[PDB]
DNA sequence: TAGTACTCTGCCATCAGAGCAAGCACTACGGCCGATTGCTC
DNA sequence: GATGGCAGAGTACTA
RNA sequence: GGCCGUAGUGCUUGCUCUGAGUUUUAGAGCUAGAAAUAGCAAGUUAAAAUAAGGCUAGUCCGUUAUCAACUUGAAAAAGUGGCACCGAGUCGGUGCGAUCGUGCUCAGUCUG
């Protein structure tokens, strides 16, 4: 029934989108930027025949228009990982380098989920289909994105150009972020209670109760409807407690991991080549935050990553692989942090490796915010025990300076070391400034933390 | 991407290469194969070598070109004579010249009568009866006074003009001077008449025998001086005798002239020198000098004419006629004697053309020496042959008129005979009266060596300039060819440019500016010390000016005492012109420096007095006639290494002062030339750099051609550059870290024979006369040393015996340990080596003192060289000092050859090209040059023994070891980069003796650590545990890419010998109209390249078209015609419907793969060569080396004993080596008869010692080798060549096109097409 | 049987000299030809 | 000096 | 590494010349024998060619150097070929193969 109520917001019924608020935008060029023309690279018979149906339907939507421009880049098909659809890719390699650089105001995935509070339990995730195509392109800057296309079947040759912001452009996520932010800035004012989370094009609205989410949903569908943006009804988790966003599961105000992601890590067989291990370490690097002390767990596999070495899969290596497989099976539920609160950093060391959990108050309990782990730099790892803790607290607190958004936090440790920092019997002076900053750093009561949790 | 290094070994006909990684492991990658075969990939190791034929010098080509020019000019001379005679010959006998041209023609081909002179048989026979030889006619024409037939006159003149004689003697010759004793007596009479105070007596002296002796001119002069009282050498009479006999004496001491005034009698300038000397002394010595000239003429003529010239005006023709008569009389006497005593050998002597004798001497090709050798025993074994034997011994028996010894006849004799003929016959022939001068000019004209070829702009060798555009004949040569400009260009085309200013020519060495520059450079570095000086001070500009003006501009040699007295006490080329022009203000003036430069340049450029005087005429008004004459007399020789623009033209930007100006006005700084050109603040360095930038560099081939060295070495260098580029491309366009390179260090019997003959003649001994030695015998080292040492010991005073040779010892003057020189200049043959004294130094002082006189005599006899003498007498100088020993030890390891430096520079410029911010080149690739001693020592120390007879893998192994050793050395010792990478006595001695001691586990006993580290860094440069195993594994790999460079043959068409007529299709016509079957011709044409042709031929009477596939040899002569029209060329040969697409060009050494890996290389269109290499195991290689005792034994007695025990325990390896050879031959060589003979010889020679068996088994690898088959010898048995003279089987094989490294291949299967 | 047709074996190849000029490479000696930093007056 | 041409003697298959 | 001074050796490039050597023809072979054959006599010299030849037509040039295959070019020239590991009888087998941010590991450079 949701599709019926808002015909102006859904892509399956609303048709093509168009930003009716944003003006046409001129894409600037650096001093040495010149209209480089590259001939269309040879393409296979079936390949061309794969993109060809898309061009016909992209012509109907008005996305592709004939033009005569000095700029020209070779089109390139990329077949999907499954079946064969031959998606069209502009391959704007050369033009991407040359276009004037603009700062990437995009929000980093670490910090978006930090803004979600556990109080807002009802979620509604809306995808924005053809997001980059919403913004219109100025006819002065339209000649920039022309690409040579040949279609002898319909006799349509020449260089089609984009009247909207194309994909594969370096400024597209940035130009769309600011453009979308201004339109939704007025919406946030009208509904202070709702929490709107935006990642490039994906928007997530957080509300207190279910009705608020429903009411927010309806209002958002209409605000975006007037603005021209079209939302995908095929993939839109609306008024559901369990939603998936930013590759994470948001259940009961917590950050879980997708079960499909866990299967992939365990699914892979024992790696046999440095490329095989690189795929596994990078894939499981995403899930490093859920596995406390993962750095120590995946310690044996790190030296095997070096380009010059022998890939000897010893029993110790197999033991490290098995630990990660078993660790991901019973991964806990990391809670969502709360900026409007203090943090408690628990630090510990053993054998040159630093490990700890950043936590915040949730009811009477402590909820983990992130599991932080780093290796101690050689000179520090070599020190005796009761000062290796100083370096341990330092590197972990450094990681905090990326999730706490600069909010003040308290540090507790089994050994009182603040007085040692003041009078340690260059780098230490750098350590002194960071550790002694009472505005952001504080030393709490001495206590011993759980060996495992 | 992986860091790697390239190791190279360059030979004259081989270039090995190797790519190694950090762990000294040779990589291996799959390589795609192109072509139509089913093989699409192949695995190969990055190790191999490139073999090519050695390059050649242009000496033979230059000789051939000169011969061609000479023949052309001779035909032109004959044509000029014919042009002179043409009108009168047309009046007399019109077809005479036509008959002359077609003398070389068979009867059916001539369009005139066969008899060429008179045209009828009666007249021809009568003429030949009257004049049996041309010399009879020449003498008759000279002597008779009546009319002579015009054809006879033309024949005599043509013979004289065609065969002129040598131009060694300049001036004029009077044949009337023939008696030696009479002229000597006349000279003595004139000398006594003039020098009345001290008369000279020469009675009772055999002047003829003394002066006409066969010894050297100096020896004859010494003998005459000894046998003459009242005078000795360097006296007036001695100088006169030397001048007459040909030596150049200095008459300065005779008249106290204070100038050399040397006179050479055969030189062209003798008349001018004599005129100057007479003007210096007086007019009363003209008679003495004229007598000396007549005596010289008699001396030089009597050795040739050997006949009485008082009755005839043709002494040479009379001599030839008397030779003819003696030949006839001796022939009759020999015929009669042989008939009387040995009638049974008459047939073989006077009738058998094959065997030597008279028949082979006249009709056959036997020479005079061979005839004498055959006929000496027969004459000895007869009675009444005493006078014939005397004539045989003096080499005067049965002599033809045209012989090899006729090369000593001056052209002046022929000129005199021709002049006499013309004088006799000009009364009846007015045209002979008119053209006498021009006929003589035809005879006596020769193009000057500085004029060169007379081209007109289409010759690369010519440089001549014509003042008028018209045909040059000998009569208007002076009026057409610009001799002065031609000579200047001749000199200038060869002189060097300044290296600092590549576009500027160098100054003459004796130029005034050059002299000032050298003197000022020498003077500015002298720091004077005298009283009242706190510290030494440098001379100021004004002080140097005063010193130069007061000392150098006054006396030739300036010394320190003269400087102190004439300057510090009195006050505190230039000289040659001062005594000639007698003008000081002119020489010191500054506006005439151009005139002085022009004068010295003229004297340097021109060697002919007429040229100098015609060039100096522009300055004749400045001087007087006598000054001009003296200037013409003086001549300088030499060219400097600095340009005038560099010395005085360029000026500093800041001060506007030239280099010479700065050098004069140095002041306290006193900076010399090198400091001036290397000063950063001064602009001289910047201007020099700017000039060198212009032109940049030519092509790589042009640069290598411009390099100096052997052509074979240059070819090897180019091949190495190409393989470097190819390897860089192979490895992914990644440049290597290091490139370690190394280069090998490198009729003679006729030269040795001529040298020993000259030395014996100079010394006056008769060792060669005691027992003559042939050149092949003289090629032996011991015999050559014994003969060079005059048959006497060199270390002690005693006599050696030739029959006792092969028992003495050859001792090197410099010990072999310090310097490895095996040349004759360092080798010495003595009875006992212990006579030299200590074995680790120069021969002892006592021996040097004993043999100093003998060595000096040998040096004066040119038997030993100056370097050998200096090395021998080094004990007197002080012997081998410790610093000398250290330098000798160090220079054995550090490469110092300029050719190696050039190779390193070329590779470095090619590889490293990037520049830093401060224009400093980044040394991404380090080029290291090593000597072969390091690698050879490594092999000897660590059992990597090398045997060259096994196969060609040793080139690749040498390259690999070069890379490994160089990389390890520069890793361990970064401080050695200065002496290796292109870019105290005790301490230096022991440093370079143990530079390679870090490889070995034990020293002398020092327990060196197993793992070698850099020190100051954690770098492992070596690992004795595993790196030796890696090297052994690399050396034992069976796959190594050996490539023979295919080439297209170019050069001579065929063998130069002209064969007689025979009914064979192989003969080649010498001219287009001369049929080989009737005239003879060449044979054995050289094949440029084979062409695979698929066509059809007509076979049988029906001429049916049979499909044929075959190889056609396109010889060198017909290559251009084939390339112009292949279709027509092939159709003319008989093939129809050929296929241009299927035509394949096949150069030499084209590789074919047949079956079981058997490979054949195309030797020619009808021959093949082996193309497979035997990969014998390293265990067998080491056993063969140790058993064969290569280079004798060079190990300690403890180590020597254990190696013999190793050989004894491994005796049975010989059978396995034979088994390997046999199976390789059966699989590849397929020479069944030779294999069976080899096996039979081995079986019969099984009982002989292991040493002999191994030494002879080394020879057996000649059977299984790569290249042309060769004959070898196993003990007594000799095995001939098994040549593959059939190219039929290769038509179904696979043709492989290999790149320069063999990693890129294109296999073309010829079976399909 | 005659006639090609391919195979194996031994012989065989142009060679001597005379000047002249320029240059390089090596030997054997006998002299002259950096720049920066630290310490001292 | 060495390696490819050539003549000649020898043996074999075919028309 | 260069440039002076002396001395020597070896080699290279270019030019101008000389003497031979080779090939064909001319230099009447005679006598006794049908013929082969036999017996005697005679012999020394000359002409021409000396890379075929070419065009530019000169008293010029013609044996040095350079040259795998394929594609593009008139030509000069430029391009064309995956990597790792385990082995070794001329090489084989096995395995792998457009952008913006964020996480991890590692390298290099600069500075103090």
């Amino acid at each position: 029934t949701w599709l019926s109520d808002f015909p102006q917001a859904w892509a399956e019924t609303g048709g093509m989108g168009l930003a009716v608020r944003q003006a046409p935008l001129i894409i600037p060029l650096k001093a040495t930027s010149t209209p480089v023309s590259i001939k269309q690279y040879p393409m296979s018979q079936e390949a061309r025949l794969g993109i060809k149906p898309h061009i016909q339907r992209l012509l109907d939507q008005g996305i592709l228009v004939p033009c005569q421009s000095p700029w020209n880049t070779p089109l390139l098909p990329v077949k999907k990982p499954g079946t064969n659809d031959y998606r069209p890719v502009q391959d704007l390699r050369e033009v991407n380098k040359r276009v004037e650089d603009i700062h990437p105001t995009v929000p980093n995935p670490y910090n978006l989920l930090s803004g979600l509070p556990p109080s807002h339990q009802w979620y509604t995730v809306l995808d924005l289909k053809d997001a980059f195509f919403c913004l219109r392109l100025h006819p002065t800057s339209q000649p920039l994105f022309a690409f040579e296309w040949r279609d002898p079947e319909m006799g349509i040759s020449g260089q089609l150009t984009w009247t909207r912001l194309p994909q594969g452009f370096k400024n597209s996520p940035t130009l769309f972020n600011e453009a979308l932010h201004r339109d939704l800035a007025d919406f946030r004012i009208q509904h202070p209670d709702l929490i709107l989370l935006q990642y490039v094009d994906d928007l997530l609205l957080a509300a207190t109760s279910e009705l608020d989410c429903q009411q927010g949903t309806r209002a958002l569908l209409q605000t975006l409807g007037n603005l021209g943006y079209r939302a995908s009804a095929k993939k839109a988790q609306i008024c559901q407690k369990q939603v998936k966003y930013l590759g994470y599961l948001l259940k009961e105000g917590q950050r879980w991991l997708t079960e499909a992601r866990k299967e992939t890590v365990m699914g892979q067989p024992t790696p046999k080549t440095p490329r095989q291990l690189r795929e596994f370490l990078g894939k499981a690097g995403f899930c490093r935050l859920f596995i406390p002390g993962f750095a120590e767990m995946a310690a044996p596999l790190y030296p095997l990553t070096k380009p010059g070495t022998l890939f000897n899969w010893g029993p110790d290596q197999q033991k490290a692989y098995q630990e990660i497989k078993q660790a991901l099976l019973t991964a806990p539920a990391l809670g969502l942090p709360d900026l409007t609160k203090p943090f408690e950093l628990f630090v510990d060391e053993k054998q040159g490796y630093a490990k700890g959990v950043l936590t915040q108050k949730l009811g009477p309990w402590r909820r983990p915010v992130a599991y932080l782990s780093k290796k101690l730099d050689p000179v520090a790892a070599g020190w005796p025990p009761c000062l290796r803790m100083v370096a341990a607290i330092a590197v972990l607190t450094k990681d905090a300076g990326k999730l706490t958004m600069g909010q003040p936090l308290v540090i507790l440790a089994p050994h009182a070391v603040e007085a040692l920092v003041k009078q340690p019997p260059a780098r230490m002076t750098h350590y002194q400034a960071l550790l002694l900053d009472t505005d952001r750093v504080q030393f709490g009561p001495v206590v011993a933390l759980n060996p495992a949790t | 991407d992986k860091k790697y290094s390239i190791g190279l070994a360059i030979g004259t006909n081989s270039v090995g290469w190797a790519v190694i990684t950090d762990e000294y492991k040779v990589p291996s990658k799959k390589f795609k194969v192109l072509g139509n075969t089913d093989r699409h990939s192949i695995k190969k190791n990055l190790i191999g070598a490139l073999l090519f034929d050695s390059g050649e010098t242009a000496e033979a080509t230059r000789l051939k070109r000169t011969a061609r020019r000479r023949y052309t000019r001779r035909k032109n001379r004959i044509c000029y004579l014919q042009e002179i005679f043409s009108n009168e010959m047309a009046k007399v006998d019109d077809s005479f010249f036509h008959r002359l041209e077609e003398s070389f023609l068979v009867e059916e081909d001539k369009k005139h009568e066969r008899h060429p002179i008179f045209g009828n048989i009666v007249d021809e026979v009568a003429y030949h009866e009257k004049y049996p030889t041309i010399y009879h006619l020449r003498k008759k024409l000279v002597d008779s006074t009546d009319k002579a037939d015009l054809r006879l006159i033309y024949l005599a003149l043509a013979h004289m003009i065609k065969f002129r004689g040598h131009f060694l003697i300049e001036g004029d010759l009077n044949p009337d001077n023939s008696d030696v004793d009479k002229l000597f007596i006349q000279l003595v009479q004139t000398y006594n008449q003039l020098f009345e105070e001290n008369p000279i007596n020469a009675s009772g002296v055999d002047a003829k025998a003394i002066l006409s002796a066969r010894l050297s001119k100096s020896r004859r002069l010494e003998n005459l001086i000894a046998q003459l009282p009242g005078e000795k050498k360097n006296g007036l009479f001695g100088n006169l005798i030397a001048l007459s006999l040909g030596l150049t004496p200095n008459f300065k001491s005779n008249f106290d002239l204070a100038e050399d005034a040397k006179l050479q009698l055969s030189k062209d300038t003798y008349d001018d020198d004599l005129d100057n000397l007479l003007a210096q002394i007086g007019d009363q010595y003209a008679d003495l000098f004229l007598a000396a000239k007549n005596l010289s003429d008699a001396i030089l003529l009597s050795d040739i004419l050997r006949v009485n010239t008082e009755i005839t005006k043709a002494p040479l023709s009379a001599s030839m006629i008397k030779r003819y008569d003696e030949h006839h009389q001796d022939l009759t006497l020999l015929k009669a004697l042989v008939r009387q005593q040995l009638p049974e050998k008459y047939k073989e002597i006077f009738f058998d053309q094959s065997k030597n004798g008279y028949a082979g001497y006249i009709d056959g090709g036997a020479s005079q020496e061979e005839f004498y050798k055959f006929i000496k025993p027969i004459l000895e074994k007869m009675d009444g042959t005493e006078e014939l034997l005397v004539k045989l011994n003096r080499e005067d028996l049965l002599r033809k008129q045209r012989t090899f010894d006729n090369g000593s006849i001056p052209h002046q004799i022929h000129l005199g005979e021709l002049h006499a003929i013309l004088r006799r016959q000009e009364d009846f022939y007015p045209f002979l009266k008119d053209n006498r001068e021009k006929i003589e000019k035809i005879l006596t004209f020769r193009i000057p060596y500085y004029v060169g070829p007379l081209a007109r702009g289409n010759s690369r060798f010519a440089w001549m300039t014509r003042k008028s555009e018209e045909t040059i004949t000998p009569w208007n040569f002076e009026e057409v060819v610009d001799k002065g400009a031609s000579a200047q260009s001749f000199i200038e085309r060869m002189t060097n440019f300044d290296k600092n200013l590549p576009n500027e020519k160098v100054l003459p060495k004796h130029s005034l500016l050059y002299e000032y520059f050298t003197v000022y450079n020498e003077l500015t570095k002298v720091k004077y010390v005298t009283e009242g000086m706190r510290k030494p001070a440098f001379l100021s500009g004004e002080q140097k000016k005063a010193i130069v003006d007061l000392l150098f501009k006054t006396n030739r040699k300036v010394t320190v005492k003269q400087l102190k007295e004439d300057y510090f006490k009195k006050i505190e080329t230039y000289h040659d012109l001062l005594k000639i022009i007698k003008d000081k203000d002119f020489l010191d003036n500054e506006e005439n420096e151009d005139i002085l430069e022009d004068i010295v340049l003229t004297l340097t450029l021109f060697e002919d007095r007429e040229m100098i005087e015609e060039r100096l005429k522009t300055y004749a008004h400045l001087f007087d006639d006598k000054v001009m004459k003296q200037l013409k007399r003086r001549r300088y020789t030499g060219w400097g290494r600095l340009s005038r623009k560099l010395i005085n033209g360029i000026r500093d930007k800041q001060s506007g002062k030239t280099i010479l100006d700065f050098l004069k006005s140095d002041g306290f700084a006193n900076r010399n030339f090198m400091q001036l050109i290397h000063d950063d603040s001064l602009t001289f360095k910047e201007d020099i750099q700017k000039a060198q930038v212009s032109g940049q560099g030519d092509s790589l081939h042009e640069h290598i051609a411009n390099l100096a060295g052997s052509p074979a070495i240059k070819k090897g260098i180019l091949q190495t550059v190409k393989v470097v580029d190819e390897l860089v491309k192979v490895m992914g366009r990644h440049k290597p870290e290091n490139i370690v390179i190394e280069m090998a260090r490198e009729k003679n019997s006729r030269e040795r024979m001529k040298r020993i003959e000259e030395g014996i003649k100079e010394l006056g001994s008769q060792i060669l006369k005691e027992h003559p030695v042939e050149n092949t015998q003289l090629q032996n080292e011991k015999l050559y040393l014994y003969y060079l040492q005059n048959g006497r010991d060199m270390y002690v005073d005693q006599e050696l015996d030739i029959n006792r040779l092969s028992d003495y010892d050859v001792d090197a003057i410099v010990p072999q340990s310090f310097l490895k020189d095996d040349s004759i200049d360092n080798k010495v043959l003595t009875r006992s080596d212990k006579n030299r004294g200590k074995s680790d130094n120069v021969p002892s002082e006592e021996v040097v003192k004993k043999m100093k006189n003998y060595w000096r005599q040998l040096l004066n006899a040119k038997l030993i060289t100056q370097r050998k003498f200096d090395n021998l007498t080094k004990a007197e100088r002080g012997g081998l000092s410790e610093l000398d020993k250290a330098g000798f030890i160090k220079r054995q390891l550090v490469e110092t050859r300029q050719i190696t430096k050039h190779v390193a520079q070329i590779l470095d410029s090619r590889m490293n090209t990037k520049y830093d911010e401060n224009d400093k080149l980044i040394r991404e690739v380090k080029v290291i040059t090593l000597k072969s001693k390091l690698v050879s020592d490594f092999r000897k120390d660590f059992q990597f023994y090398k045997v060259r007879e096994i196969n060609n893998y040793h080139h690749a192994h040498d390259a690999y070891l070069n890379a490994v050793v160089g990389t390890a050395l520069i890793k361990k010792y970064p401080k050695l980069e200065s002496e290796f990478v292109y870019g105290k006595a005790t301490a230096k001695y022991f440093f370079y003796s143990n530079i390679m001691n870090f490889f070995k586990t034990e020293i002398t006993i020092r327990k060196r650590p197993l793992i070698e580290t850099n020190g100051e860094t954690g770098e492992i440069v070596w690992d004795k545990g595993r790196d030796f195993a890696t090297v052994r594994k690399v050396l034992s790999m069976p796959q190594v890419n050996i490539v023979k460079k295919t080439e297209v043959q170019t050069g001579g068409f065929s063998k130069e010998s002209i064969l007689p007529k025979r009914n064979s299709d192989k003969l080649i016509a010498r001219k287009k109209d001369w049929d080989p079957k009737k005239y003879g011709g060449f044979d054995s044409p050289t094949v440029a390249y084979s062409v695979l042709v698929v066509a059809k031929v007509e076979k049988g009477k029906s001429k049916k078209l049979k499909s044929v596939k075959e190889l056609l040899g396109i010889t060198i002569m017909e290559r251009s015609s084939f390339e112009k029209n292949p279709i027509d060329f092939l159709e003319a040969k008989g093939y129809k419907e050929v296929k241009k697409d299927l035509i394949i060009k096949l150069p030499k050494y084209s590789l074919f793969e047949l079956e079981n890996g058997r490979k054949r290389m195309l030797a020619s269109a009808g021959e093949l060569q082996k193309g497979n290499e035997l990969a014998l195991p390293s265990k067998y290689v080491n056993f063969l080396y140790l058993a064969s005792h290569y280079e004798k034994l060079k190990g300690s007695p403890e180590d020597n004993e254990q190696k013999q025990l190793f050989v004894e325990q491994h005796k049975h390896y010989l059978d396995e080596i034979i088994e390997q050879i046999s199976e390789f031959s059966k699989r590849v060589i397929l020479a069944d008869a030779n294999l069976d003979k080899v096996l039979s010889a081995y079986n019969k020679h099984r009982d002989k010692p292991i040493r002999e068996q191994a030494e002879n088994i080394i020879h057996l690898f000649t059977l299984t080798n790569l290249g042309a088959p060769a004959a070898f010898k196993y003990f007594d048995t000799t095995i001939d060549r098994k040549r593959y003279t059939s190219t039929k089987e290769v038509l179904d094989a696979t043709l492989i096109h290999q790149s320069i490294t063999g990693l890129y291949e294109t296999r073309i299967d010829l079976s399909q097409l």
